[PDB]
């Protein structure tokens, strides 16, 4: 108990802060393309054919 | 707000299945009478009821203010009201006439039939829920007739004392 | 009609036991309200441990109370029964040194070896010993005497060798009672008849109170045990329990310092060393927590000032530590005996009383004394210096507390002061409470935001504040300043200051509620 | 138009929070019925009441027209309200017949039980807002029974008469 005179200290916390800038920085839509290409495959992908014709 | 709250399911959850446990609820619309020897006017009726099944008290006051009630005499007699449809030839109209014509006793027994316990086109009847009222009067009161009732059908209402009832 | 039998076996029958000259009957209850801790002497408990005892359990648990004619040791047990009528708490048992625990040690073929060890000391076994049985409850056999049977038992189902384990109670008249009963296997995989295990270290210390076992792994395969007639535990002790150093004392305090059952306040249960008692003001002030203290009783007035002072407590760093003077007899309620013991645990009553009366946030402003809450039941009060005035201008001087006589006729405590000498609004008792019971609410906030997904923020530490003081204004605690010209109507201020952005900083106000203890009369003629 | 009004929130807010202070309300659905021996009809039991709990007055006319009231003895037989509901099985009914066929006295527990207070699949109760009537007498009232009631279930109407109220 840190007691002067008839006021108490209970407690320190320690705080962070964050301060912006005004940079910015952003994704591109290229990949979302090449993303779309090779999931089509998986349709495909895992189908078979029991007797050949 | 409220710092006493607390939830518990299985509590409740409880208490739901021994509610259910028990068989069904009766309803009102099942029952029967028989009128002894007249047994072709049990269709008609509409309306019963069960006896009183009390007894008298006695009371006395002790020491100070300190009061007792206790069991007296049972008691016998009583009324019902009963209410019955009416027919075209007159069914109830006659029953209540030979009944006043001719002083007579009759015993009626009321019965309850619900439609879970019953074997074929025949209802049975159980003896915890069966009750039985001897040397009973038949009464009549008024009977309402008026215009501009075309919806509905005249139905008198019938005064039974009974004497006795046995179980 | 037909017979009737006097003690119940194994038959379905009613039995009455002979008419006795001489009992008492007690009734207790439950309660958690407020949780209490304290050390003291007793007869049996097992030492530097914290035991839970409640209004039914202080007889099993502790013991029979110690006779007033031994001298010094029937104090603590007084206190705690006092204290224990509202709620229950924590005690830690002190021992002497020169105290022992009965052992009995088994031979390969079955006979019994006895001995005794201090209580620090580990049981070792000697080669060509399998097994040894011990007493894990600091009870002494001296006078009601324990003694063990073995008989055999049917062997398991799996082929396994099991025996039947009994323990008995003997008083010094002849009176035999029976206490626990097992099934008890050397064997280490062995199954009991409800499928429980039955190695022995394993039972005793899952379904026994009383003893525990120690075995040896290398010889116990090899093991015989034979049918033994009853054998009673012998060499345990206690030393002489009237004279306890201070060492003792300060490992208890220690032991309670380190427990973390959270309970709201501290006891000096007949505790009269200075040391100990300072060390038991220093966790009260630890842990925001009230304390009640007291000092010796049979001193005289006179003496009675100097040896406030000679604790530690008097000064600044412990608030909201009280410390009592009671130097009148009673008889004692167990033996009529006319003993003299001192206040402690008839304050806490008070105290507990007063908090029962809010059930939201508790309602710690109400103070201990007063002809209400603060009454002393004891049989037949005598003083022990009478024709004897005390000084009571010196006594507020010197923050000793007084007791007087009711309007009813019972004794009552008439003050509630603390051991701070500043003129602080801090020497009356609720003050300190109060901000006491607001900061451990404030910890219990905080602990719960750290786990949050920002963490501690000055935005949500006003917002719990404000809900917590709205509360405990409502409660009565809190009220409007005297003087509404010089002062704000609202009974608290929490405010927060920026200064830089690395410094943030949050403080509230508050005026507590008074309490009335002056009045005065002045009468007129017309 | 009215030079009077004045806002103040800070007063509401504060009977808001004194009022919230206290713990909870008790909804007019959670009690139980013992009966005593007979704790199977515990769960057919649909409306309760609490004794008056008063006391007599007597009134004295002093000089002039002054007049005092003053506590009398305490009242100590009333008469309880309980509707049950009716199984087809009778238990009810069978439950009447028998304690009109033998004079029985027969103490009644009530007590409520809400969810919040509550451990594990038992209720328990509190000591405070438990109530006990002992040497109790159960009487029965006339039962209504009528077609064109299909949605409604049968039942019972018990009066109960205490002699002393224990708390």
């Amino acid at each position: 108990m840190i007691l002067n005179n008839q006021e108490w200290l209970l407690a320190i916390f320690k705080k962070k802060g964050l301060t912006p800038t005004g940079k910015l920085e952003f994704a591109t839509i290229d990949g979302i393309d090449s993303a779309l290409a090779q999931a089509l495959n998986e349709a495909f992908d895992s189908q078979v054919v029991s007797f050949n014709d | 707000g409220h710092n006493n709250t607390k939830g518990n399911r299985k509590f409740i959850k409880g208490r739901y299945t021994a509610n259910a446990a028990k068989g069904e609820r009766l309803v009102s619309s099942e029952f029967l009478l028989t009128f002894a020897g007249h047994e072709d006017i049990s269709v008609l009726v509409r309306t019963s009821q069960i006896p009183e099944m009390t007894r008298e008290d006695v009371e006395d006051y002790g020491p100070n203010g300190v009061k007792f009630n206790q069991h007296g005499p049972i008691r016998n007699s009583g009324e019902i009201q009963v209410q019955c449809v009416e027919t075209i030839e007159g069914d109830i109209l006659q029953f209540i006439k030979d009944r006043i014509a001719a002083k007579d006793y009759v015993d009626i027994t009321m019965a309850a039939t619900p439609e879970s316990k019953s074997s074929g086109v025949n209802a049975v009847t159980k003896a915890a829920t069966t009750i039985e009222m001897l040397d009973c009067k038949i009464y009549s009161d008024a009977i309402d007739f008026s215009t501009e009732d075309v919806t509905a059908a005249v139905r008198p209402s019938l005064r039974i004392v009974y004497n006795w009832i046995e179980w | 009609q037909y017979s009737i039998q006097q003690s119940l076996g194994n038959a379905s029958g009613v039995a009455v036991s002979p008419i006795n000259a001489d009992a008492t009957l007690s009734t207790g209850v439950a309660l958690n309200s407020s949780l209490w801790a304290g050390i003291g002497v007793f007869a049996r408990g097992k030492p530097f441990t914290v035991l839970a005892v409640t209004e039914s359990n202080y007889e099993d648990v502790l013991g029979e109370p110690l006779k007033p004619s031994s001298g010094s040791q029937f104090e603590p047990i007084r206190h705690v029964y006092e204290a224990i009528q509202q709620t229950s708490g924590y005690v830690v048992r002190a021992v002497p040194d020169d105290a022992k625990f009965p052992i009995i040690m088994f031979d390969e073929s079955g006979e019994p070896a006895y001995s005794a060890l201090p209580y620090g000391s580990e049981i070792e076994l000697d080669s060509g010993e399998a097994f040894a049985i011990y007493v894990d409850d600091g009870d002494p056999c001296i006078s009601p005497t324990r003694e063990l049977t073995i008989e055999t038992a049917t062997a398991d189902s799996a082929g396994n060798e099991r025996f039947l384990l009994k323990l008995t109670q003997t008083t010094s008249l002849g009176v035999v009672t029976t206490l626990e009963t097992h099934t008890v296997s050397l064997a280490e995989e062995a199954k009991d008849d409800m499928g429980r295990l039955c190695y022995l270290p394993t039972a005793l210390e899952a379904r026994s109170k009383y003893l525990r076992a120690v075995v040896n792994e290398e010889l116990i395969s090899t093991a015989k045990v034979t049918n033994k007639k009853s054998l009673a535990f012998t060499g345990g002790t206690n030393g002489d329990q009237s004279k306890i150093s201070t060492a003792a004392y300060l490992r208890a305090v220690k032991v309670l310092n380190n427990a973390p059952y959270m309970y709201t306040a501290v006891l000096g249960l007949g505790c009269y060393d200075n040391a100990a008692i300072t060390a038991l003001g220093k966790i009260c002030a630890d842990r925001l927590i009230d304390g009640f203290f007291d000092v010796k009783p049979t001193l005289t007035y006179a003496e009675a000032l100097p040896a406030v002072e000679d604790t530690g407590l008097l000064g600044t760093d412990y608030v909201s530590c009280s410390v009592y003077h009671y130097p009148f007899s009673c008889k004692d309620k167990w033996t009529q005996s006319r003993v003299v013991f001192g206040l402690s645990g008839v304050a806490y009553a008070a105290k507990a009383r007063g908090v029962k009366k809010n059930s939201d946030v508790g309602g710690w402003h109400y103070s201990p004394a007063g002809e209400e809450r603060a009454v002393i039941a004891r049989a037949s009060i005598q003083p022990l210096y009478p024709e004897d005035t005390p000084d009571e201008e010196a006594m507020v001087k010197g923050r000793l507390n007084k007791v007087s006589v009711g309007t009813s006729g019972q004794m009552i405590i008439d003050d509630a002061l603390t051991c701070c000498t500043q003129d602080n609004y801090l020497h009356f008792q609720h003050v300190p409470s109060l901000m006491n019971a607001i900061s451990r609410f404030f910890v219990q906030l905080a602990r719960q935001m750290k786990h949050s997904p920002d963490g501690i923020t000055a935005a949500g530490l006003t917002k719990g504040m404000t809900k917590l003081l709205d509360r405990f204004v409502a409660s009565g605690a809190l009220v409007a300043p005297r003087d509404p010209d010089a002062d704000g109507t609202e009974p608290y201020v929490l405010k927060v200051t920026q200064a830089e952005f690395d410094k943030w900083e949050v403080v509230w106000a508050c005026c507590p509620t008074g309490v009335a203890r002056r009045i005065q009369g002045v009468p007129l003629l017309i």
